[PDB]
């Protein structure tokens, strides 16, 4: 492996990420036992 | 055409035998064109001869060198490497217990052969060092220098480290890499407390010591014919 | 003592289960006294 | 491991143990989930001269 | 170079073949889902190559009457080819069969091992073909005897 | 040491006893020295008649110097199995050559805590000349970790035998694997021999006087005359067995304490069912208690005598009385 | 897992002879595994150490006939397999009569 | 168990010995004999002298120690490492990096090539074999 | 070493080659003695190990094949090689059934070619056939010196004689220690950039760099060595370069091969590859004290005729895959050889291929440009882009405008026997 590696060697984009990821965040079951403060 | 078969296996197995009658536990050593350095059977005497030590930081050392040379001073570096990959390369590795050492003969035209170290971290970039001897300097000088030359690198690449505390622990944790060297061990005694008998070992283990033979105390008393403050039964 | 820091993360585990329970108390006791005054 | 006999010293390669428990192990009380649309909690009580 | 007529009938007789094996993986449990289809296609690709290597060697009116006998031991050959199908289809009924088709398809042990499960698969097979006639024969021999020893 | 003097007087041997052969399934355990071979064969050996006979196992090189068979049940199916010596300075004994040869099959059992030397390489080579249908089975699985058995799995796939069975002898694992293993070749040694019953019956009812001579032995069902041969050591009661099968069975050397196990041989004589059985040479109490394994030896000895039919104590003759313990037997 | 083996995260006491003891047998120059010995006091210690040898030749050096070049007759212990008992057994050295050839004087001399 | 050493011996005349048909040991010749040979045979009749540095030096050979009987061996391998260390001692040279690589040091054997005279044609071998995951999309909106 | 760069998008055929009964090694010493300057390609080759025999995996449809068939020196492995190619090439050609083929018009005039080329065929075989009887040098050592020359030598023979005409020793290998690949395509690149300002791509398609890894011998993969090119690789990485870069439509493929064969010529002048090649330490920064980036001119020169040499046999191993119904012809009866890596550019695309060579190479006599200097010299660029461009149009417009100057252009660049 070694000798391998060595021979190889406010944008609305990132608002609308922040948007998905909270709406994942708050509508996913997994994450229902979120503490309610959080 | 089975009796003759069994003697094939027979002899074969005796020509194994002869080879490794007493290098039968180790493992066998790359069988490439340029590490013929590791096959051959080494004195015990040129090997305390050669003691060198590098860097603990340091894991692995390759050396590659040209087989066909077009230039004097390349036929001369060859030389020099070539020289330099049957001398110091198995002491290094058999007084490091520590690095990974290989030779290389490639089957072209490179009027430079080279070196390479790489360090425990796995992150950091090897070390290339380039064999250019002077040409007023004789043969032996020349890997002299060549050999000064590779442990300040060595030197330098584990002095370079990130994490030393991270290194210190992969090398605690690394295993050996000296075991393919076959080593003959002539007139100095086959295991390290025969080797050393002529100095005192502090370095011991307690529960290893401990024997653990049914009456050792009987026995301890016979092997140092002590009488142990015991009375004497009838004898008369 | 690595070995120590070992010890604590299997406990430390349940503590944090135990703050997170009362958090819950003290914002739901924080809701009945907008919906009650 | 406790020793399991007394008239074989601790010399003896063959001396045999036995093993016997110190604490049986530790236990934690069991937290269900709490569900969001239902935080309240209607329960039955009975009380045996308590205030 | 193997004419088309061969080539269309060794493909008629592989295709069989490996319907054969997925009916027997599907019917009978074959705990891998390759099964033997894998060491029935290697075997078949091995013979395949033996046999076009020796019809390259014979092409050397003599090459005539030669194409005449390799043809037919090609068609012996998938007569061949039909008997096992035949025999890997009526396989999941008995035990035995069910457990070496399961072993040559886990593939455990040398070539000598799978080699004498392959040879010998339809050798018990006509074994157990055999031994229903000679157990009724004797069967029946045994209850003429008793039943002329009751008239006696 | 093998002489042309020598071994023109072993082919002259005449067999006084005649071998009955095996009539079921033969597995050869083949291996290397200290493998785990005689541990894989307890566990699959079941003999309710002698229950005080096994196989010696011990952690160390050279523990069976000579070869046992015995009955084997595993899973319904009835088999013997053969328990071969290690191969020792990188070579199997000549006993151990001509026994592999008469099995039908072989478990070749390889430990994980050693590397494969190359005298595995030469035994694998050897038993491909043979055509022997052999099993690879990684013996003492246990000390392999879990994030581990990837790699050392994928290079007993690489020896040319495919898909290694992963077994502990001590844990008792895999056993119901290794039974499915076997489970065809039960059935085709099963139809080799109803197969061959055919074709013997074929003859006797033609009149050849082999075939009805033959048949008389299968027909023969009489209760197994256990003879076993007791004595001291270095008496000469191996070196006997060996004229009696008329070949080199049993280990025979000038050094004391050569067998550590005791052989049964299943024979007829005059049409009498008999077994031949080794046995370890006996030794006085004061030599065998500060000496323990040697006690766990004799303690074989003994066990034989108690279901040996008859009993044939031998004794140096060439110190002309006999011994005085050799009385006590 | 199995309860009967020693759990290897813990540690047992230390039980065996210590390293002060160790280090004391070593510097007298005995092997470490020699502190395995049985009730020793400050004189057996000075009897073991091999400061001085228990040794004797059997006539004295005047009367000495037979040639003995750093040879003297020693003794050996063996305790017994119980307890408690020992036997001392002497040893005499392999006397050889040596019949050599002087290229002083020509005829051969032989001497014990 | 101390086995049977051989000791050297300086000779003072050619000993031809008839029943093997070979020589003993040529004029000033440093043989390893048997000891008990040296003693009962070689000595008496004046045919050798033992070796030490002084023999050496009143025959006016060159003088050499062989340390004869310094480490008494009381075990064949201690006899084995005796014979090393002497050996060692007589030929250093054998023991030097040029002679441990003299056999490769025209390279590897392999790569070179050496010239064939002759051949049967019907030695050549011509043997042929049969030759027989999932992921995630991510999209970002820009 | 028919054509470097004739390298078309083909499936793997793997085939398993002998070598060896362990412990006697005797082909595999053969291979250790004869592949030099080829072994870091044997070693990267994948091994298999069958129960008691040896088998490499070489792969007929990458450039392994004829690697292996120009170095064997082995006659019976080399013609089992040769069976095995012909043997697949037979049954792939059934199993395809609809080869596409050229204009009947093009391929009479590369019919009336062959008939000139008898001649120096019987020139060209009688050069071989010495070569063969050479076997006692130790140079080149083959097992049967007085055995008759048959088809599978041919290259193993043209090779010999290459040598033969540089007289100068390892001239391959000297040539690849000198050039490297990372410069060798820096410099191409700018080539390219001289000669079409956009009308080159940007870089090379993925596809393409996987086709040419598979088309060129892998060198050691050791941390300190460097990607070296033997002087034929790199003719044919140029060649297929220009072919795949130039922006002409895939239905004008007459105009990609005649840039391919331009780019070709451009490697096989001694002057340019003198100009673009530089030591492989000066390359990456080891050792630039011996100030020797220059490639030496003998060299140069010498593996430069290697390629020039020997016309007659690639062209007719080239009309060979012309036409298919020609190829199961002189497969077996006359001179060719069968590169997988020249079947799936059929009919067409080789017709093309063969008209562009010879109208690349005419030009190039022609105008002598690798006589004086510096082909990188803007009005001799000027000269190629008019010469491709005015080929081009001509071929689309008119095909016996275009057939006429291949004819001459062939009596041009092949001649006639003279004495
Ligand atoms: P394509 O059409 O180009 O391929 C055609 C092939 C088949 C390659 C022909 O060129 C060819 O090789 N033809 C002659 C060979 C032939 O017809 N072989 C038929 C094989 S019969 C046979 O004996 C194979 C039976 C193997 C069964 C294995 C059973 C295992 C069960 C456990
Ligand atoms: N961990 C582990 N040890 C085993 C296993 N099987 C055998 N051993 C050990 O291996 C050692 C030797 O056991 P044996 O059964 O005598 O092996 P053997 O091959 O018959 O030995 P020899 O007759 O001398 O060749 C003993 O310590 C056993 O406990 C196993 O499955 N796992
Ligand atoms: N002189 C002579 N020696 C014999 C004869 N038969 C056997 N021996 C020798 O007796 C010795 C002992 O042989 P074994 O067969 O091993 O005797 P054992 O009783 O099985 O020995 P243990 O297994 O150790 O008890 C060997 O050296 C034999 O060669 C004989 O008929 N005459
Ligand atoms: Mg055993
Ligand atoms: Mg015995
Ligand atoms: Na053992
Ligand atoms: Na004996």
């Amino acid at each position: 492996l070694e000798e391998k590696q060595s021979a190889s060697a406010p944008p609305l984009q990132e608002l609308v990420d922040e948007v998905q990821s909270l709406h994942v965040l708050l509508s996913s079951p997994r994450y229902e036992d979120t503490p309610l403060a959080t | 055409a089975q009796y003759k078969f069994i003697r094939r296996w027979e002899l074969q197995m005796r020509d194994e035998w002869d080879q490794l009658e007493p290098f039968k536990g180790l493992p066998k050593p790359k069988r490439q064109f340029g590490n013929e350095a590791a096959e051959v059977i080494w004195p015990y005497a040129l090997l305390l001869e050669r003691v060198v030590k590098v860097h603990p930081f340091t894991k692995s050392i390759y050396v590659y060198y040209a087989q066909r040379q077009s230039t004097a001073r390349g036929k001369l570096a060859a030389e020099i490497a070539r020289s330099f990959a049957r001398e110091f390369l198995i002491p290094i590795t058999f007084h490091n217990s520590q690095v990974y050492t290989e030779a290389e003969m490639l089957l072209e035209y490179s009027e430079t052969p080279w070196v390479v170290l790489h360090s425990l971290d796995n992150g950091q970039k090897p070390r290339i060092l380039p064999v250019a001897p002077v040409e007023g300097t004789p043969a032996h000088t020349a890997v002299e220098q060549l050999l000064a030359e590779v442990v300040q690198g060595c030197e330098a690449l584990g002095a370079s480290v990130a994490d030393p505390v991270t290194a210190t622990r992969v090398l605690n944790e690394r295993p050996l890499q000296n075991q393919y060297v076959r080593v003959d061990y002539q007139w100095f005694g086959d295991t390290p407390d025969e080797r050393a008998s002529h100095l005192v070992r502090w370095e011991f283990e307690p529960e290893q010591i401990e024997p653990k033979i049914r009456h050792r105390t009987r026995h301890v008393l016979d092997w140092l014919n002590y009488d142990g403050n015991l009375p004497t039964h009838r004898a008369v | 003592r690595m070995k120590e820091a070992e010890e604590e993360a299997r406990y430390m585990q349940f503590r944090k289960l135990q703050d997170t329970f009362w958090s819950n108390r003290k914002v739901l006791v924080n809701r009945v006294k907008s919906m009650y005054n | 491991l406790i020793e399991d006999d007394a008239r074989t010293p601790f010399s003896d390669p063959s001396k045999s143990f036995s093993p016997r428990v110190q604490s049986y192990g530790e236990y934690v009380r069991l937290t269900g989930k709490l569900p969001r649309d239902l935080p309240v909690l209607r329960f039955v009580l009975y009380r045996d001269s308590y205030s | 170079s193997v004419p088309s007529a061969i080539r269309i009938d060794t493909r008629v007789a592989y295709r069989r073949l490996i319907k054969v094996a997925d009916q027997v993986t599907r019917d009978c449990p074959l705990y891998q889902t390759e099964g033997l289809r894998q060491y029935v296609g290697r075997r078949f690709l091995e013979r395949a190559e033996r046999n076009r290597q020796q019809y390259r060697h014979l092409l050397h009116q003599k090459q005539r009457v030669l194409t005449a006998q390799y043809g037919k031991f090609i068609a012996k050959e998938l007569q061949q080819v039909h008997g096992l199908a035949e025999l890997l289809l009526r396989a999941p009924g008995n035990t035995a069969l069910t457990s070496m088709l399961q072993v040559l398809s886990a593939g455990v042990g040398n070539v000598h091992y799978q080699q004498t499960v392959e040879r010998n698969y339809v050798r018990y097979c006509q074994f157990e073909e055999k031994k229903l006639d000679r157990d009724e024969v004797e069967e029946e021999a045994t209850s003429d005897r008793q039943n002329r020893i009751m008239q006696h | 040491k093998r002489t042309e003097e020598q071994r023109r007087r072993v082919a002259g041997w005449r067999p006084v006893v005649k071998l009955l052969g095996d009539q079921r399934l033969r597995i050869a355990i083949v291996g290397r020295m200290n493998s785990g071979k005689s541990s894989l064969f307890n566990l699959l050996r079941l003999e309710p008649t002698v229950p005080g006979r096994s196989n010696v196992v011990r952690d160390f090189d050279g523990i069976t110097r000579d070869s046992v068979e015995g009955q084997a049940q595993l899973e319904g199916m009835h088999f013997t199995i053969i328990d071969t010596p290690g191969m020792v300075q990188g070579r199997m004994v000549e006993e151990a050559f001509r026994t592999v040869e008469t099995a039908d099959a072989a478990i070749f059992v390889t430990a994980v805590d050693e590397d494969i030397m190359p005298e595995e390489l030469s035994l694998m080579q050897y038993l491909h000349l043979k055509h022997m249908p052999v099993v690879l089975l990684a013996n003492k699985m246990d000390l392999i970790q879990e994030e581990e058995e990837e790699a050392v799995l994928d290079r007993y796939n690489s020896l040319g035998f495919g898909n290694a069975i992963p077994f502990s002898a001590r844990r008792k694992s895999g056993l119901e694997m290794l039974a499915a293993v076997l489970e065809p070749l039960y059935h085709i040694h099963a139809m080799h021999k109803v197969e061959n019953d055919w074709d013997i019956e074929d003859l006797a009812m033609q009149g050849d006087e082999s075939a009805m001579e033959e048949i008389r032995e299968r027909n023969c069902s009489d209760r197994f005359i256990r003879i076993a041969i007791v004595g001291r050591t270095n008496s000469g009661k191996s070196s006997l067995v060996n004229r009696l099968v008329g070949f080199e069975r049993n280990r025979a050397v000038d050094e004391k304490n050569s067998t550590r196990d005791p052989v049964e041989l299943p024979c007829s004589y005059k049409g009498r069912k008999l077994k031949l059985i080794d046995t370890a040479g006996l030794a006085r109490h004061r030599y065998r208690a500060d000496r323990d394994f040697i006690g766990r030896i004799h303690g074989l000895s003994v066990n034989e005598i108690r279901f040996a039919h008859v009993v044939i104590v031998v004794f140096d003759a060439t110190e002309g009385h006999p011994n005085k313990y050799d009385m006590a037997v | 897992f199995s309860t009967f083996a020693l759990n290897p995260e813990t540690s047992v006491a230390p039980h065996g002879p210590p390293r002060g003891l160790v280090n004391r047998y070593v510097s007298m120059g005995l092997p470490p595994w020699a502190a395995w010995c049985n009730k020793v006091n400050r004189y057996s210690l000075y009897r073991m150490s091999g400061v001085t040898q228990r040794s004797f030749l059997p006539k004295p050096p005047q009367e000495m006939d037979v040639i003995w070049l750093n040879e003297r007759v020693r003794e050996r212990v063996r305790t017994s397999r119980q307890v408690q008992n020992v036997y001392r057994q002497l040893k005499y050295p392999y006397v050889k009569t040596g019949i050599h050839y002087s290229d002083v004087l020509d005829h051969w001399v032989q001497v014990p | 168990q101390i086995p049977s050493i051989r000791i050297p011996v300086i000779f003072l005349v050619n000993l031809f010995d008839e029943a093997k048909g070979c020589w003993f040991g040529r004029r000033y010749e440093t043989v390893y004999v048997e000891r008990q040979f040296m003693r009962e045979e070689l000595m008496p009749q004046r045919y050798a002298i033992y070796a030490t540095p002084e023999a050496y030096k009143l025959l006016g050979l060159p003088v050499v120690n062989h340390h004869t009987h310094e480490e008494i061996p009381k075990t064949p391998r201690e006899y084995e490492k005796l014979l090393e260390r002497q050996r060692y001692d007589e030929e250093r040279w054998k023991y030097t990096i040029e002679y441990l690589f003299r056999k490769y040091e025209d390279g590897p054997p392999e790569l070179l090539d050496r010239p064939e005279d002759g051949w049967d044609g019907s030695e050549e071998i011509a043997l042929s074999s049969v030759a027989g995951x999932x992921x995630x999309x991510x999209x970002x909106x820009x | 070493p028919i054509c470097p760069g004739l390298c078309g998008e083909l499936a793997a055929v793997p085939f398993r080659v002998f070598l060896g009964t362990l412990p006697t090694l005797a082909v595999e010493e053969r291979f250790l003695r004869q592949l030099q300057p080829v072994f870091a390609w044997y070693s990267s080759r994948k091994r298999v190990k069958e129960q008691a025999n040896e088998f490499i995996e070489i792969d007929l449809a990458s450039c392994d094949a004829e690697l292996l068939l120009r170095y064997s020196h082995i006659y019976y492995v080399r013609r089992q090689l040769f069976d095995e190619l012909i043997e697949r090439q037979m049954t792939l050609l059934d199993s395809g059934k609809a080869p596409k083929m050229a204009e009947p018009s093009l391929l009479q005039c590369l019919a009336g070619c062959n008939m000139t080329i008898a001649d120096r065929l019987q020139l060209e075989i009688r050069q071989l056939g010495a070569a063969k009887r050479a076997a006692s040098v130790p140079g080149r050592r083959e097992l049967d010196p007085v055995a008759r020359l048959e088809v599978y030598d041919y290259a193993c023979m043209m090779r010999l004689v290459e040598e033969d005409a540089g007289a100068v020793g390892d001239a391959e290998m000297k040539a690849r220690a000198y050039l490297p690949r990372e410069v060798i395509e820096s410099k191409l690149g700018h080539l390219t950039q001289l000669l079409l300002g956009s009308d080159a791509r940007a870089a090379l398609d993925k596809k393409d760099v996987k086709l040419l890894n598979r088309m060129i011998p892998p060198d050691y993969t050791r941390v300190g060595c460097v990607e070296k090119l033997r002087p034929f690789d790199v003719t044919a990485y140029f060649r297929f370069y220009g072919e795949r870069i130039n922006n002409v439509k895939v239905e004008n493929y007459f105009k990609r091969a005649l840039w391919g064969h331009v780019y070709r010529r451009f490697a096989t002048t001694p002057s340019f590859l003198s100009g673009v090649s530089t030591y492989w330490a000066r390359h990456s920064g080891l050792d630039a004290s011996f100030t020797t980036t220059t490639m030496p001119q003998e060299v140069a020169v010498a593996v430069c005729d290697q390629q020039i040499q020997f016309p007659a046999i690639k062209f007719r191993a080239q009309y060979v895959y012309t036409s298919p119904e020609t190829a199961r012809q002189l497969w077996r009866t006359d001179a060719a050889v069968p590169l997988m890596r020249l079947f799936p550019l059929m009919g067409s695309r080789t017709a093309e291929d063969l008209a562009a060579g010879v109208l690349t190479d005419a030009f190039w006599m022609h105008l002598g440009l690798s006589e004086e200097e510096n082909l990188l010299q803007d009005s001799l660029l000027l000269k190629v882009r008019r010469f491709v461009d005015e080929v081009g149009d001509m071929y689309e417009t008119n095909i016996d405008s275009v057939l006429k100057r291949v004819d001459d252009n062939f009596k041009q660049v092949v001649p006639q026997l003279k004495a």
